[PDB]
């Protein structure tokens, strides 16, 4: 006799082989792939005429809604319907649905393509204690630049075209993670300040190089509602403006690199 | 290029943060000190550290196991300091060499090994409590502890469960650098080549998979660091452009995508399955399968090849051949 | 701490299986030169006159040879075994029939052993055969022998450090490692598998599922058996200056047919030959050797694969003297 | 068709080559010039595999095996059935992998995100080249490369390792394995930490970045940080192959003995010998 041998010419390991695959596919398809759909669903498509076709499939692929109880009050439920009625200054380039869209105006200002921001909440991200998380050092006086690193305060900001766009006036730090996330500068020729994510900054000892946008485009950087405070959506608007420059700073950037 | 993804150009400093737990706040010891260079690629703050009964116990049980092993290793070189340093990697504490079944082997042939295993196990269990309780104390889910439990379970599988299932302590993993490595080949050989064990294959698929996923996820978050993608918690509760772009990158590349929260579930799952798959494989080995290669031949999966040099009949089966 | 390319590689298995030898040219060259020291065969002599069984007085093995043929054998033996010591190593210069010197009696037994090897173990030595030189290489004490406990250096012609000395307990692990291609396997494959026929090398099941009756508790061979067999294979590989794929398709070490090369079968016969040599010819010699030749357990030095092969898949790369000295076998 | 937030991102541009020619989507998939070349290489490679297999002894998924040429063919071409198919399939594979990587660059460009993913993907492509091209080139024969078979490639890995007696003692392997283990462990830690903070359970409140850092500071006395754990993860994963490659390339071209013996550089120092 043999340990593991069963009737019908089969054995225990052989059965477990099928069971393992069943467990794997069940978790992957029924659980994980549904968790993957808590954002962006149900999908959308051009109608042109009032029609109703929810489709069983749109219900089957979704998991039951979950609700997050926020640390500072309120709740968030996903998935949930989140239509984007915001007018997009984009036009079709061709007829087929797979065709890309083309901006109709200034993509950076209109916020389309890589210049798009998400409809995040217009609330100030908070520290565990309920204070504003991302703030300038003028406010977070108990914070400072580590000894050994460049203090950008006072340095000029040089855009992709080589011309000075303004002067750095402060640094916005993440009080929750002790990490700088933005630099604030005065825009030359204009009468305003503007933030820029550090990820778009090449910090040199004598200057801050920014290749994402040209000097002139600094004038239209999204503005904050408050001076020493920034909302989650504003951070998205600011970061997205510069990213948009990577593809739209000049007409050439959107065309093939090679 | 986003230089911030390589290292932190301008580091920040501020009062250290302390999040109160339901208990144990008075068990935190030390004074946080900072490292400027570590701050280039990570948080500059080191310490303080939490003590607590679980952690202390873990070190007590662990230190004992370690001393049992080190002492037996020292005996291997007749307690000579120079040879101990030189031969370290080659030294080890072995399970019983003789077959006593499940009988407690004498100290000189498996006894000390069994003792070290017991203390290591207690050490692992104690540290698990720390991993679990710290989460609950800080009001966090226990996802990490459940993953850690699977890793611990696998160690128990190769350490004592498989041995108990076949009825022999001689099958355990010895303690030592090279010695625990040698066991791998001894075990694979004894059970007909582990490459043919499906669960060895599953475990590898998930391990390689973890490599693929962390490289992919790590790179994805760095790619959207300019949009604050690293602040995953709030990207989960309030989707930002960082994760919309991350999702679209993958959707446009492979045809489907995850969410900033679910990708962590995929990673947690893949990591978990490395240990779960390995454990199932070890539980089936010796218990219900004796030779994995032959098991695959039996089920028609094993590849076969023509001979290059002449096919060679087993000499032992030839007519008139000796024993 | 590396070997500069190119590397010589051969194929020993179906294409795509990564099977074959991996050799370093400079090493191969150095070994061929060492082995090339094999003295050439002595000039042939006319077989004239009566057999030495009538001419001499104490010839028991080579009695059928003529005087000239016989003296030719003695010259070769001196060349192969004691070229530095000379005829008197085994002989009393005043009475060539005397057995007073211990090497004489041992040599006679060795003549019988050599003839047995070339006559009874052709399954291993084929028509290449062996001569006294194969093992001795020009010295009374063969450079590569084994005792009942691992010894270092492997080549006894090299002066051992204090830690290599078998009396120094602190160096045991190293004495073991250097006998198993530097692995940390805690087993001595010589005493376990080559000194005698008490153990089985095979440790892999021949069925997919565990047979009820031999797969639980004390019915089972300890896993240590698998480590030990792995140790023997590491030792065998190093002894022949080759790797596992020279004999096995690692897909299944336990299978023969297309899963093993002809060399593996020859190796199998070699294990039987060595056990025969050790149990029936070499081990019994401890009663004829001086205490200074015996191991700490009173054992006489014995043979393993390296004793003849000395790092080459074929001893002396296949060199032969079989036809030059038919008196050494095969004996019809 | 489109995720609810996807439309605004589907703009033209970002390509490396081709421009508007292939700048479009097919279902969820972005095409692009490299999307076209990828499909080309995939179709060709898979077709070659299928035809090569049809000339083989079996249709079983696990047993099928398309192998390289005998070592004797060196770096030259070999008859189709005797390694030729394998050679063609290898070229298609490389073309497909590289096209896939460059396509990811175009997708990254269009979205305005960093090129970190495709850059990371270059690592496994590189390892594939180390195994199938670089090492075989150094040894002088395509025949040293691994075969294409679900189980047969394991037989190759197996024999390759044993060609050096015990591959586990290979220093480059030891590094590679350590990175594999720590990366799998770290991924579990990272995924678990994030999930534990967003899912405290029992109706409790979602926690914070502060709680994140507090957890590991308490458990191990240090917390690398939110952004840093992602850089670390990419570093750990990448090094599985970046360091492993050295152990692979060294076996044969720079070392022909067993790997355990290599450690003689340490063990055989006369001082303690
Ligand atoms: C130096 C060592 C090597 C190695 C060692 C290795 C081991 C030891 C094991 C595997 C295993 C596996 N390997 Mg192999 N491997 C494979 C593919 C595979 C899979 C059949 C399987 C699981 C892989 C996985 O899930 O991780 C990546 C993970 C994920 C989650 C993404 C999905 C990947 C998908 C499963 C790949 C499917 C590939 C297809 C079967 C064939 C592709 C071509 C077709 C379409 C024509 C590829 C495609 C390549 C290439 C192109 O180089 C490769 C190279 C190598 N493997 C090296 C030669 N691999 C395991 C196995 O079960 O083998 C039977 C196993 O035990
Ligand atoms: C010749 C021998 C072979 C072999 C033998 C082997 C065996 C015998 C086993 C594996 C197993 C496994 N192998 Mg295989 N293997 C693998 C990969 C893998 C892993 C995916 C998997 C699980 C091991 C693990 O994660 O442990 C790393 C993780 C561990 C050990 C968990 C530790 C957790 C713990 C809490 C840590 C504690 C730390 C404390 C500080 C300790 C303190 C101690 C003190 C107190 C004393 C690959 C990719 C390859 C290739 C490329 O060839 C391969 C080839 C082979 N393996 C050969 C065929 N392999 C296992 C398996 O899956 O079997 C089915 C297994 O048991
Ligand atoms: C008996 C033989 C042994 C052996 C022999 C061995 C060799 C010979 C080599 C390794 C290597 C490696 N081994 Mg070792 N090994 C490992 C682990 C590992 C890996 C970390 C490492 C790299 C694997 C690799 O190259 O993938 C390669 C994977 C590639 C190239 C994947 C490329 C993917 C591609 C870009 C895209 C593919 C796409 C698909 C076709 C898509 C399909 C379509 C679908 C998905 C839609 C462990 C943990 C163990 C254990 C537990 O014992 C072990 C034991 C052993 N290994 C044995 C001792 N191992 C390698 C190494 O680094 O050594 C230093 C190596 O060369
Ligand atoms: C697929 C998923 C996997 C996975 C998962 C997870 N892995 C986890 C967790 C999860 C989820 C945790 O939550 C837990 C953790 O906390 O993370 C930070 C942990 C851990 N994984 C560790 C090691 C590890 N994981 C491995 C593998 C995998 N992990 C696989 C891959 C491997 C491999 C590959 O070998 C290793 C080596 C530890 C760091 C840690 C346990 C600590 C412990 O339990 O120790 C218990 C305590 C002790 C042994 C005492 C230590 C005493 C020391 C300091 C010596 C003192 C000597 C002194 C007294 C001498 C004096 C005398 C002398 C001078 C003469
Ligand atoms: C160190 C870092 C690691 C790492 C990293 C990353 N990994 C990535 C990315 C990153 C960052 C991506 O961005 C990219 C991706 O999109 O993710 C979703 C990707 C991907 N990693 C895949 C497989 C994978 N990653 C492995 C390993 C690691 N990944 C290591 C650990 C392994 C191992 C271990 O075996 C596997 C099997 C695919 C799923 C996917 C490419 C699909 C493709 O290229 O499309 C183009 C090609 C095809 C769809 C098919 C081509 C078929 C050819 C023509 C015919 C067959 C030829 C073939 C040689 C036959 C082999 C047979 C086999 C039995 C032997
Ligand atoms: C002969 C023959 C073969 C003929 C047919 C050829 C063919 C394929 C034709 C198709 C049709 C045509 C002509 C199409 C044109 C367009 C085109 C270029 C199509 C491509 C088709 C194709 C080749 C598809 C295969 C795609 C593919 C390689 C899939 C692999 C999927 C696998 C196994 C991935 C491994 C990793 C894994 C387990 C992932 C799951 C979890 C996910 C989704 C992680 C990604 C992810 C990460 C990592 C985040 O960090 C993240 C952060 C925040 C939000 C989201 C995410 C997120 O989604
Ligand atoms: C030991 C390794 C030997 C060396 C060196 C030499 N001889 Fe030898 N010889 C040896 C043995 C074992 C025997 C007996 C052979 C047998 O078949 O029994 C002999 C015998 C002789 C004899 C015969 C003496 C007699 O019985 O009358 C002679 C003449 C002889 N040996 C000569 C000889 C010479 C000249 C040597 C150096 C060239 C020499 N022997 C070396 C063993 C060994
Ligand atoms: C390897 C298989 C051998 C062959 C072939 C021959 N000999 Fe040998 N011999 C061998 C060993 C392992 C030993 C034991 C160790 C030792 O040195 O004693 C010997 C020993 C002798 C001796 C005595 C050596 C001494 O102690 O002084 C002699 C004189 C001797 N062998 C002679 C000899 C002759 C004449 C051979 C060919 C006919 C011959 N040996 C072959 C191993 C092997
Ligand atoms: C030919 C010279 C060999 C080399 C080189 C290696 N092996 Fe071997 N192996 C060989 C033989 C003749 C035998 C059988 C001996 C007998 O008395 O039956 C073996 C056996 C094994 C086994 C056991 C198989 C079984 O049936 O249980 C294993 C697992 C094995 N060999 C492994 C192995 C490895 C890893 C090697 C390189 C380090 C290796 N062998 C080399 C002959 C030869
Ligand atoms: C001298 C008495 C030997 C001992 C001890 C061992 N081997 Fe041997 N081996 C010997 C000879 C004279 C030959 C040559 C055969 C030829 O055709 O030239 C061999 C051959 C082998 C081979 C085959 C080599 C090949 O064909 O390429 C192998 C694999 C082999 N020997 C293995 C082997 C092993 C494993 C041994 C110890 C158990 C062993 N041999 C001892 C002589 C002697
Ligand atoms: C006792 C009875 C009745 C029942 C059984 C009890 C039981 C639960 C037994 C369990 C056994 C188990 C789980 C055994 C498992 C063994 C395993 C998996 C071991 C694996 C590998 C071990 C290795 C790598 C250990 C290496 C150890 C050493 C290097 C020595 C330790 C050294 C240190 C950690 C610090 C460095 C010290 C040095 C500088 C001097
Ligand atoms: C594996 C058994 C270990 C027993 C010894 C360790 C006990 C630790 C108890 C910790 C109690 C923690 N607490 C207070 C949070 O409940
Ligand atoms: C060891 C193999 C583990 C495989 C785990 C699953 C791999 C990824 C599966 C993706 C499936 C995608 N989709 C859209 C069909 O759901
Ligand atoms: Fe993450």
């Amino acid at each position: 006799m043999y340990h593991g041998a069963l009737a019908q010419h089969l054995d225990i390991a052989q059965l477990v082989w099928y069971a393992q695959w069943l467990v794997i596919w069940t978790v992957v398809l029924l659980y994980l792939r549904r968790e993957d759909r808590r954002e962006g669903y149900p999908l959308v498509e051009p109608l042109g005429l009032v029609k109703l076709a929810p489709e069983d499939g749109q219900v089957y692929e979704l998991p039951y809604p979950k609700t997050f109880v926020l640390p500072h009050g309120g709740t968030v439920t996903v998935p949930r319907r989140r239509p984007e009625t915001r007018e997009l200054k984009l036009a079709q380039t061709d007829g087929f649905e797979g065709a890309p869209l083309q901006p109709t105006g200034n993509p950076l200002v209109d916020a389309v393509g890589p210049a798009s921001y998400a409809e995040r909440a217009e609330v100030v991200d908070a520290t565990v204690d309920g204070k504003a998380k991302i703030v300038p050092l003028r406010v977070a006086t108990d914070f400072s630049i580590a000894e050994g690193d460049v203090d950008p305060r006072g340095l000029p900001v040089v855009a992709a075209d080589g011309v000075e766009a303004g002067t750095v006036t402060d640094l916005w730090v993440d009080r929750s993670e002790h990490y700088f996330r933005y630099l604030e500068l005065s825009v030359a020729g204009s009468a305003r300040t503007a933030l820029i994510p550090l990820g778009f900054c090449d910090v040199k000892k004598d200057k801050i190089v920014v290749t994402s946008i040209l000097s002139e485009q600094f004038a239209n950087v999204p503005r904050l509602q408050s001076r020493d405070q920034i909302t989650l959506r504003e951070e998205d608007k600011v970061s997205a403006y510069y990213a948009g420059g990577l593809l739209y700073a000049t007409p050439e950037r959107a065309e093939s690199l090679l | 290029a986003d230089y911030q993804t390589i290292y932190t150009q301008i580091q920040a400093r501020g009062p250290h943060i302390t999040v109160s737990g339901e208990w144990g706040d008075n068990d935190r010891v030390g004074k946080p000190f900072y490292s400027y260079w570590l701050g280039k690629i990570g948080d500059a703050q080191i310490g303080p550290i939490y003590l607590g009964a679980s952690g202390i116990a873990a070190f007590a049980f662990g230190s004992t196991a370690i001393l049992i092993i080190l002492f037996n290793m020292a005996a291997e070189v007749h307690f000579d300091p120079l040879q101990f340093f030189r031969q370290f990697f080659w030294l080890g504490l072995y399970p019983p060499k003789a077959q006593y079944g499940m009988g407690i082997p004498p100290l000189h042939d498996g006894g000390w090994w069994l003792m070290a295993g017991l203390f290591m196990t207690l050490s692992l269990g104690s540290w698990w409590i720390r991993v679990y309780s710290r989460a609950r104390a800080l009001g966090l889910g226990t996802h990490i502890a459940w993953n850690f439990a699977a890793a611990i379970f696998f160690v128990l599988c190769i350490g004592c469960i498989h041995p108990t299932l076949v009825g022999s302590w001689s099958e355990g993993v010895p303690f030592g650098i090279w010695p625990h490595i040698d066991w791998l080949t001894a075990f694979s050989i004894r059970y007909g080549n582990f490459y043919y064990c499906p669960w060895h294959g599953f475990s590898i698929g998930f391990a390689y998979g973890c490599g693929l996923l962390f490289a992919a996820h790590g790179a994805t978050i760095l790619a959207v660091a300019r949009f604050g993608g690293d602040r995953e918690i709030e990207q989960i509760t309030d989707r930002g452009t960082a994760v919309e772009r991350a999702a679209l990158f993958w959707r446009w590349t492979i045809g489907f995508n995850a969410t900033i929260e679910s990708v962590h579930r995929w990673g947690w799952f893949f990591s978990l399955m490395v240990m779960v798959s390995a454990s199932v494989g070890i539980l089936l080995t010796g218990t219900f399968v004796d030779n994995w290669y032959l098991w695959c031949v039996k089920h028609g999966a094993a590849p076969d090849y023509p001979a290059y040099l002449p096919a060679t009949p087993d000499p032992a089966s030839l007519p008139g051949a000796p024993k | 701490c590396f070997e500069p390319p190119p590397a010589t590689t051969t194929q020993t298995g179906f294409r795509g299986l990564s099977m074959g030898e991996v050799l370093h040219p400079a090493t191969v060259k150095a070994k061929k030169e060492r082995d090339a020291q094999y003295p050439p065969a002595l000039a042939a002599v006319k077989a004239e006159g009566p057999p030495v069984s009538q001419v001499y007085k104490n010839v028991k093995v080579l009695g059928n040879l003529t005087e000239a043929e016989f003296l030719r054998t003695m010259t070769a033996i001196t060349e192969w075994v004691s070229p530095q010591e000379g005829c008197t190593y085994c002989h009393d210069e005043n009475n060539l029939a005397s057995e007073a010197k211990y090497p004489y009696v041992v040599a006679r037994r060795m003549l019988e052993m050599t003839r047995a090897i070339n006559t009874n173990w052709t399954q291993h030595v084929a028509q290449t055969g062996v001569t006294c030189y194969t093992c001795h290489r020009g010295t009374p004490l063969p450079p590569y022998v084994r005792y009942l406990e691992p010894t270092l250096p492997l080549n006894n012609r090299e002066t051992p450090t204090h830690v290599e000395r078998v009396e120094t307990r602190s160096g045991y692990v190293v004495r073991l490692a250097k006998y198993t291609a530097y692995s940390a396997l805690n087993y001595d494959p010589f005493t376990m598998f080559l000194a005698n026929d008490k153990r089985q090398v095979r440790v892999v099941p021949q069925t997919a599922l565990p047979l009820v009756g031999v797969s639980r508790g004390k019915e089972r061979r300890p896993l240590s058996d698998a480590y030990a067999t792995f140790a023997l294979m590491m030792s065998i590989s190093d002894s022949l200056g080759t790797n596992c794929t020279f004999c096995h398709n690692a897909q299944t070490f336990e299978s023969w047919g297309k899963k093993s090369t002809p060399q593996r079968a020859i190796a199998w016969w070699g294990i039987r030959m060595v056990r025969d040599l050790n149990m029936n010819y070499l081990a019994p010699l401890n009663a004829s050797l001086p205490a200074s030749r015996l191991g700490r357990q009173g054992e006489a030095p014995q043979a393993d694969c390296r004793t003849c092969h000395q790092g080459v898949t074929k001893p002396l790369f296949g060199a032969s003297r079989l036809k030059d000295y038919p008196e050494l076998g095969p004996i019809k | 068709a489109l995720l609810s937030f996807e439309r605004k991102y589907r703009v033209r541009g970002g390509t490396l080559i081709g421009g508007d020619l292939f700048d479009f989507w097919v279902g969820p998939y972005f095409v692009g010039f490299f999307g076209v070349s990828a499909i080309f290489f995939i179709f060709l490679g898979v077709s070659l595999i299928g035809y090569a297999a049809s000339q083989g002894p079996t249709w079983d998924p696990f047993a099928i095996s398309i192998n390289p040429p005998d070592l004797k063919y060196g770096l030259g071409a070999a008859p189709l059935l005797e390694g030729g198919f394998w050679q063609a399939i290898t070229v298609c594979a490389l073309g497909a992998f590289i096209s896939w990587m460059l396509r990811e660059v175009e997708i990254s460009r269009k979205l305005g995100i960093g090129w970190h993913v495709p850059l990371a993907f270059c690592v496994p492509i590189f390892m594939f080249c180390v195994l199938q091209v670089f090492r075989p080139l150094l040894l002088g024969s395509w025949g040293h490369a691994f075969p294409y078979g679900i189980l047969s490639h394991l037989d190759w890995v197996n024999n390759f390792g044993y060609q050096y007696l015990n591959w586990h003692y290979n220093p480059g392997h030891m590094s590679s394995v350590s990175f594999l283990f720590v990366n799998a462990m770290a991924l579990g830690l990272h995924g678990g930490l994030i999930l534990s903070v967003a899912n405290p359970g029992d109706g409790d409140k979602v926690k914070t970045a502060e709680h994140e850092n507090q957890y590991f500071r308490d458990v191990v006395g240090y917390s690398i940080g939110a952004l840093s754990i992602h850089r670390l993860g990419l570093f750990l994963a990448s090094n599985i192959f970046l360091t492993g490659a050295f152990g692979t390339i060294a076996s044969g071209p720079f070392w022909t003995r067993g790997w355990p013996e290599w450690w003689g550089w340490w063990l055989d120092i006369p001082f303690w010998s």
